[PDB]
């Protein structure tokens, strides 16, 4: 009804193809996909790795294997973003 | 196009150079924010109170008036050690002798150069470019007179001495 | 392809003018983050670095007068808590923090194109007024960095080990 404001930057992700365009990984649009799928392993590995380390929770913790263990939510995003740069070709 | 207080960021567009005291020192762009007249006039208001604060506070431990409760030399104590009745009857003064100094303006309404209230009953300001070199000179002793007080009231909480008592007695030999 | 690392292809966000060039960028970290910002990031980091390295030799070589009373034995990383306690750390925090806020206004104009990174134009004694002597000193001042980061965790690792502080780890 009147113009509605969108941050500079922003850009068109509507996509009808397979994958989307590699835009809509913002900063890691440069990124491959090899690099995606071995970020992605790697991050999964070591994030279940440090949740099992800690899954007994006690009172005092050792603080790097929590922060680890966010690792991997993280692989499902990176693996999603491997998926993505392989079928367009990065 | 570079500021002269600071050679890497660029000049604030808003100073050209023109005001007294424009070393392109506004790094925070303060000035596209707020109109520039405002800000000068309460830059010289602010450093006229923290010269009288000065000059009162140094005065106070060295010279204060006969009387019962006026011997507190530190200042921010005699805050407390004085009558409440006295020093209130001195802030309503200050707000009488306000508004009718600038003439009963706003923000908007006071802009007449500012800080130009016209409070010079002497006439020390003859020569028009010696009362420009006058007012480089109100507003630097200003400014030192801001950080200056500041520094000594602080100095009056962590010492509780007052300013020439501070100096003369710092403890080299501790923290 | 790549100079330091003939397997791997050159990066694309590296170019041959930005100084310390050897190529070297093997997981493309270059591609993910702005360029400039990163290397107003090394080269903070450098210059922290070189100061924190030429301290630690400083001091296994000498005290200011009055720091041995307050901290007798703490060589490297111990000093910090002891002085914690006082307003030494506070002190510099907070000038540093002052500087930082301006470091952080001359990073937002150097994002957007107009400052060059590490410049902050900080040149009183007469030492690069050539331009070709001047980019001998900017990769100077960039190796050197390096060397520093790596040197300045060496030291600080080797304290967690033995405690010794470096340049008495090396005598013993
Ligand atoms: C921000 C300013 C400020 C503030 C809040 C105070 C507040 C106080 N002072 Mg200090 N004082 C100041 C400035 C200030 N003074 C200045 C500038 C001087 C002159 C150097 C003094 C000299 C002074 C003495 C000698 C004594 C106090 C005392 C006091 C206390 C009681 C008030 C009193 O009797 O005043 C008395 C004020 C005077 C005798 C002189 C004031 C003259 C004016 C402010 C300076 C000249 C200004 C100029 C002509 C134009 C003014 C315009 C203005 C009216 C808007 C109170 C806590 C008394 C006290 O309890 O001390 C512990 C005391 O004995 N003051
Ligand atoms: C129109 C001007 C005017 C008038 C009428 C007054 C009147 C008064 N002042 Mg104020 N005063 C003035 C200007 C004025 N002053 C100015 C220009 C200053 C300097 C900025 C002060 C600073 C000042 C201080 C610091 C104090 C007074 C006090 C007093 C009272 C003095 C009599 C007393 O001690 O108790 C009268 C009663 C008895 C003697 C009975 C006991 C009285 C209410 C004193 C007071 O009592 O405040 C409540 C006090 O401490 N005045
Ligand atoms: C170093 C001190 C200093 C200096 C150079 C000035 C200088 C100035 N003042 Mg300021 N002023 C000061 C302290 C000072 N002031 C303090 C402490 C107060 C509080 C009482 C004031 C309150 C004041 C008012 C209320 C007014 C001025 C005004 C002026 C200007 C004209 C008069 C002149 O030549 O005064 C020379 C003054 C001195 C040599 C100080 C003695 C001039 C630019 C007038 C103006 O038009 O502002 C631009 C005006 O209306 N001043
Ligand atoms: C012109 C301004 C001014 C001046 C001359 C001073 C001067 C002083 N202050 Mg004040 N101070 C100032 C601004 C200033 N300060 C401001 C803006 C703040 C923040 C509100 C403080 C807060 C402050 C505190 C909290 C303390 C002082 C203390 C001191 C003393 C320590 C000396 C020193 O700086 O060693 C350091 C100098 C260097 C490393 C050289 C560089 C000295 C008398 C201390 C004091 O009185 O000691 C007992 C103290 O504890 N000041
Ligand atoms: C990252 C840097 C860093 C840090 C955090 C510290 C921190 C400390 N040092 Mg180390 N130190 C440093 C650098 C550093 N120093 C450097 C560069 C040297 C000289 C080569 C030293 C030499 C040294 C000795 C010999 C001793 C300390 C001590 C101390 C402690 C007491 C605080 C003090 O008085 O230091 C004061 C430190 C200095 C004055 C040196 C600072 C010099 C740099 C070059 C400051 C330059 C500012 C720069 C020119 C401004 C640029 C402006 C530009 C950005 C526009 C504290 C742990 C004492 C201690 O507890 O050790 C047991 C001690 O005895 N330091
Ligand atoms: C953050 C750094 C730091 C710290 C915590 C201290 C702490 C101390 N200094 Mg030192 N000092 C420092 C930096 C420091 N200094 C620097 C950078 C200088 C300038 C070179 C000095 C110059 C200095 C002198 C000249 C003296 C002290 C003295 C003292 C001590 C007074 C009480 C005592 O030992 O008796 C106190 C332990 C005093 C002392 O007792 O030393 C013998 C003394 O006379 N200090
Ligand atoms: C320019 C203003 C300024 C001011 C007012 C102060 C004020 C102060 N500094 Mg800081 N300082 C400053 C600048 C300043 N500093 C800068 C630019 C540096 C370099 C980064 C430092 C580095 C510094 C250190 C490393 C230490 C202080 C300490 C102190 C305190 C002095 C200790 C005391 O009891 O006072 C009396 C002051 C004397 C000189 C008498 C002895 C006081 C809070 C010391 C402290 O322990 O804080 C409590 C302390 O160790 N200052
Ligand atoms: C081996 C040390 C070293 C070297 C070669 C340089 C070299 C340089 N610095 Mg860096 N710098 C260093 C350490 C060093 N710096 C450290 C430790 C600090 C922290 C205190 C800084 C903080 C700093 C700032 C804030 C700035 C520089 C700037 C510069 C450049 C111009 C000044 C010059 O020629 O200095 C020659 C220096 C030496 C020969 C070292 C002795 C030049 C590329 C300026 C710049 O990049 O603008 C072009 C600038 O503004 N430097
Ligand atoms: C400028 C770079 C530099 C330099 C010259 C040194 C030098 C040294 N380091 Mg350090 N180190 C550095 C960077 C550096 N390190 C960095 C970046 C790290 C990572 C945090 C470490 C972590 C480290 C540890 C954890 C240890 C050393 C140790 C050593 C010593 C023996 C290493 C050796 O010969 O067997 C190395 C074996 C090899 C097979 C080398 C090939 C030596 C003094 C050891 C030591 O004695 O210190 C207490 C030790 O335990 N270093
Ligand atoms: C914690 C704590 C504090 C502190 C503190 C401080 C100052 C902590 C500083 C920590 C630092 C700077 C650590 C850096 C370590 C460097 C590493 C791991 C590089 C390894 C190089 C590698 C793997 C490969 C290198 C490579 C090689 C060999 C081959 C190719 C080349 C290259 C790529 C270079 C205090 C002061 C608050 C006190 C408090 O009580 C305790």
């Amino acid at each position: 009804f009147s113009p509605v404001p969108s941050p500079e930057g922003t850009k068109e992700t509507y996509w009808e193809t397979k994958a989307p365009s590699s835009d809509v990984l913002g900063i890691g649009a440069g990124v491959s996909s090899g690099n995606f799928a071995a970020a992605s392993v790697f991050a999964a590995l070591v994030g279940g790795y440090c949740t099992g380390q800690v899954i007994p929770l006690t009172v005092e913790p050792n603080p790097l294997f929590l922060a680890g263990s966010f690792l991997l939510p993280y692989s499902w995003a990176l693996h999603v973003a491997a998926w993505i740069q392989k079928n367009n070709g990065k | 196009d570079m500021s002269a207080s600071v050679p890497f960021l660029p000049r604030p567009a808003a100073l050209d150079g023109s005001m007294v005291g424009d070393v392109g020192f506004d790094p925070l762009g303060f000035t596209t924010k707020y109109d520039i007249k405002w800000l000068r006039e309460s830059e010289l208001k602010h450093g006229r109170v923290c010269m009288l604060a000065s000059l009162g506070c140094i005065v106070q431990e060295i010279v204060h008036l006969p009387f019962e409760a006026t011997s507190n030399p530190v200042a921010s104590e005699a805050f407390f050690q004085v009558p409440a009745g006295g020093l209130w009857q001195i802030f309503a003064g200050i707000g009488i002798v306000e508004h009718f100094s600038n003439n009963f303006k706003m923000s908007g309404s006071t802009m007449r150069a500012p800080g130009n209230l016209g409070f010079d009953p002497l006439n020390f300001g003859k020569n028009p470019s010696a009362r420009a070199r006058y007012e480089l000179a109100e507003i630097k002793n200003g400014r030192l007179a801001m950080l200056g007080f500041g520094g000594m009231i602080h100095g009056c909480f962590i010492t509780g001495k007052g300013p020439i008592g501070a100096l003369t007695s710092m403890d080299w030999h501790q923290s | 392809m790549s100079e330091s690392v003939p397997f791997l292809k050159k990066p694309e966000a590296l170019d041959s003018s930005m100084a310390g060039y050897a190529g070297f960028d093997p997981l493309g970290l270059s591609s993910i983050a702005d360029i400039k910002f990163l290397q107003e990031s090394e080269i903070k980091h450098c210059r922290i670095a070189m100061l924190a390295a030429a301290g630690s030799i400083a001091q296994d070589i000498f005290t200011f007068p009055g720091v041995s009373k307050v901290v007798g034995t703490a060589k490297m990383t111990g000093v910090h808590d002891v002085l914690v306690k006082q307003g030494a750390m506070g002190q510099i925090l907070l000038w540093t923090s002052f500087l930082e806020v301006f470091g952080t206004i001359a990073l937002l104009e150097t994002l957007d194109g107009k400052r060059a990174p590490g410049d902050f134009k900080f040149d009183p004694l007469g030492f690069s007024k050539n331009a070709e002597t001047a980019k001998r000193y900017q990769l100077s001042e960039i190796k050197n960095g390096r060397l520093a980061m790596l040197a300045t965790g060496g030291m600080v690792h080797g304290y967690f080990i033995t405690g010794k502080g470096p340049l008495e780890l090396l005598t013993n």
